[PDB]
């Protein structure tokens, strides 16, 4: 065990080097490692098969560094690892889309606040098992198609606090058993229509503080079992592209939220939901 | 494929002088982003492993005295002492780390100094190393610079070349002299004969030598 | 924390060489150790390696030719080595630190093993003890030395006083007359403790399995 970490076998084998003022990845850390805690040092590269000597690492956290970048077969040798933690790292910024290749037992990956400008084709390619995923408060600028296609298990997925503008037909595809998909505060615009189709189980839903002016006709049926939503603060745009987004709060027996409006200029601050339909102007 | 390049090889200054190593690489040691440069500087003084005295270009190990400096950016690399000590006579090695290990050839150091003179001490051959046929006389030439330095021998007062050997050490880490040794091997047969032997030692000291000797016939 | 290399001191050409790189100071699962070359008198050269776990990355320079095994129980790093020529004559250090990044970049080394590839079957030393004749003296400082004359292969350790002398010692590299090395040594002892003070070479040959005391007996 190197210079200042602390070094235990129950429960699991373990190497905890929490801030110690690290400037990279250290030598020293024994393969039987079960357990390795790299978070608060100051390192801002993970070399090439950095832990791979560690077959047995199950859980990993190098979170609140001062990363610059991951380099592409970081985490190679790695089959076990179930948790991952890269967040606080404000300044990373991309992750080359092969880095996550072969993390088959992968139950929890962080990516929270690193200032992500891209989401490179294919990054969660092959992540079966994933289950948690956090992705907020970074600069996403777009969310490319089938993004998420191979994340069968994911349960909880984490979008807020971005820069998304739109969200395109097939980017949540495959994302067979999400259960809370959190989308508020990003500068979003406009959904696509069979855009949450291959989401029988969604269950949370936040659309706040976006740029939504209106939600048309088919979006939200697909949520067969959706108990909470939010759509506050939207520049909603309450005229006839509303009704169909009407009629469904209405038969929606669930939690929703407040729908306040803001146009036209002579509907300012009303909530939809307790609105009229004939209110509503044509057409 | 990936390659270091030394120079000057051998460089000589005095002790307070500053200096600079050069090397380059054959391929650029800079990542992308954080920028910190895989390459490392290590000290090898003589009849001594080599010893880490930097790395990633600019930072120094622990220990390593403050007075060193290493520093560019990519695929030039200097290092720089102020101030040479005498107990800094070595060989510089940099060292790359971004494709596996390649090391380069090495820039050895050399001190000037002023001029000085050898103490002269001569050895008659061994009572244990006449009885095997044998017989070497020695001369010690010790403490001195410049290296450069000649001896003759002479016996019966007259030339000999046919079976010398020298040998120089290498210049003294706490002191920043050369030291050397001659050894002619006559044979107890061969040197049984002719009676006198001595040493002449000629410099960029001296004109006039510094001479030792010894008669065999003479107790 | 060390290594200490050691094992077979003198191959044939075409057959196998086998090294041994003991330590203390560190665990091989927790650490990985490496392997430098340096010739008798050119630049460092690495090896290979063996990480932290069962991987193993050498130089492929040397095609088939090597093979790093470890044990982890014993600590002990073995370096196997086939079918080499004299251009692998060298000193064989292993050093250490260790990879994927910060904690040491050959920062801990041995003081390194030195291999010669050659067929002349091992000889050791004749050990001749340099006396200052019927003189001693007028020079407030009596040198005196010992002469280490024919052996094979290198090296060869010289000590004064079973080591208790180690500053006023001048030991000069060996040279090679015909098939056989041989090396001299000074001491520079003070003149008022000889006679008085009984000095001592003491030349120790691993190669031959020999080790020699010569005390030095005046006039
Ligand atoms: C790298 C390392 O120490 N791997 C260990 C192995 O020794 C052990 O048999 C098994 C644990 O039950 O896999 C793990
Ligand atoms: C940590 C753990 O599960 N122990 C393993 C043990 O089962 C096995 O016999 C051996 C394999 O190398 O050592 C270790
Ligand atoms: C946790 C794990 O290792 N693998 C999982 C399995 O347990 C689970 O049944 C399914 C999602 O429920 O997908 C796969
Ligand atoms: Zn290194």
């Amino acid at each position: 065990c190197p210079g200042a970490c602390v070094c235990y076998n129950e429960p699991k084998v373990t190497t905890s080097c929490p801030q110690q003022g690290l400037q990279a990845v250290p030598t020293g850390i024994p393969a039987s490692s079960q357990r390795i805690f790299l978070h608060g040092n100051r390192i801002s590269y993970v070399p090439a098969a950095s832990f791979q000597s560690c077959r047995n690492l199950t859980i990993l956290w190098l979170h609140s560094n001062a990363l610059a970048g991951i380099d592409a077969a970081a985490f190679t040798g790695l089959t076990l690892l179930e948790q991952l933690d890269l967040s606080d790292n404000a300044q990373l910024r991309v992750v080359d889309p092969t880095t996550f290749r072969g993390l088959g037992h992968l139950h929890t990956l962080h990516l929270d606040r690193c200032g992500l400008q891209e989401l490179g084709p294919g990054l969660f390619r092959g992540l079966a098992a994933l289950q948690y995923l956090y992705l907020q408060d970074n600069n996403l600028q777009a969310l490319p198609d089938n993004t998420f296609r191979d994340l069968g298990n994911l349960t909880h997925l984490f979008l807020h606090g971005n820069r998304i503008p739109s969200v395109p037909e097939h980017a949540f595809r495959g994302l067979h058993s999400l259960d809370r998909l959190l989308l508020h505060q990003n500068h979003v615009a406009r959904v696509h229509p069979h855009a949450f189709r291959d989401l029988g189980r969604l269950m949370t839903l936040y659309l706040f503080a976006n740029n939504l002016s209106m939600l048309p006709a088919e979006v939200l049926v697909p949520l067969r079992s959706l108990q909470y939503l939010r759509l506050n603060d939207n520049p909603w745009v309450c005229d006839c592209r509303a009704r169909p987004l009407w009629a469904w709060l209405q038969k929606f027996r669930g939690s929703s939220s407040e729908v306040p409006c803001n146009l036209p200029q002579r509907l300012a601050g009303r909530d939809l939901k307790r609105l009229a339909a004939s209110d509503l102007e044509g057409c | 494929d990936i390659v270091m390049s030394q120079s000057p090889s051998s460089l000589a200054v005095s002790a307070g002088e500053k200096v600079t190593m050069s090397c380059k690489s054959s391929q650029s040691l800079l990542n992308s982003r954080n920028r910190k440069n895989y390459l490392a500087w290590y000290q090898q003084k003589p009849g001594q492993s080599p010893k880490p005295l930097i790395y990633w270009a600019s930072t120094r190990e622990s220990g390593v005295p403050d007075r060193f400096t290493g520093s560019g950016s990519g695929t030039d690399f200097t290092l720089t002492i102020s101030s040479v000590q005498a107990e800094d006579l070595a060989v510089y090695y940099c060292m790359q780390s971004y494709n596996l290990f390649t090391f380069g050839s090495g820039t050895k150091l050399e001190i000037k100094r002023a001029d000085a003179a050898p103490t002269v001490s001569i050895f008659p051959p061994s009572s244990e190393q006449l009885t095997s046929g044998g017989a070497s006389v020695v001369c010690f030439l010790n403490n001195f610079y410049p290296k450069d330095i000649n001896v003759k021998w002479k016996i019966d007062g007259s030339e000999r070349q046919n079976g010398v050997l020298n040998s120089w050490t290498d210049q003294d880490s706490k002191d920043s002299t050369y030291s050397m040794s001659s050894t002619l091997t006559l044979t107890k047969d061969e040197y049984e004969r002719h009676n006198s032997y001595t040493c002449e030692a000629t410099h960029k000291t001296s004109t006039s030598p510094i001479v030792k000797s010894f008669n065999r016939n003479e107790c | 924390v060390q290594l200490k290399e050691s094992g077979p001191g003198l191959v044939a050409p075409s057959q196998s060489l086998s090294i041994s790189c003991s330590v203390s100071g560190f665990s091989l699962s927790s650490y990985g150790v490496h392997w430098v070359r340096q010739s008798p008198g050119q630049g460092l050269e690495w090896l290979g390696v063996i990480w932290s776990g069962g991987n193993t990355h050498y130089n492929s320079a040397l095609m088939s030719r090597l093979s790093i095994s470890k044990e982890n129980s014993k600590n002990q790093v073995f370096l196997k080595m086939n079918s080499l020529q004299t251009d692998d004559t060298a000193i064989y250090y292993c050093a250490r630190v260790g990879i994927y990044y910060e904690g040491a970049w050959f920062a801990y080394w041995g003081q390194g093993t030195l291999v010669t590839v050659s067929a002349a079957k091992t000889t050791p030393p004749s050990v001749y003890p340099l006396a200052p004749g019927s003189a001693a003296q007028t020079n407030s400082m009596v040198t005196l030395g010992c002469l280490v004359k024919g052996y094979f292969p290198e090296p060869v350790t010289v000590t004064w006083n079973s080591g208790s002398l180690s500053s006023g010692v001048h030991t000069f590299p060996a040279v090679l007359q015909s098939d056989l090395y041989t090396l001299s040594s000074s001491v520079t002892v003070p003149s008022s403790t000889w006679p008085s003070e009984t000095v001592t070479c003491n030349v120790a040959h691993p190669a031959s399995s020999t080790k020699v005391d010569k005390k030095i007996v005046p006039r």
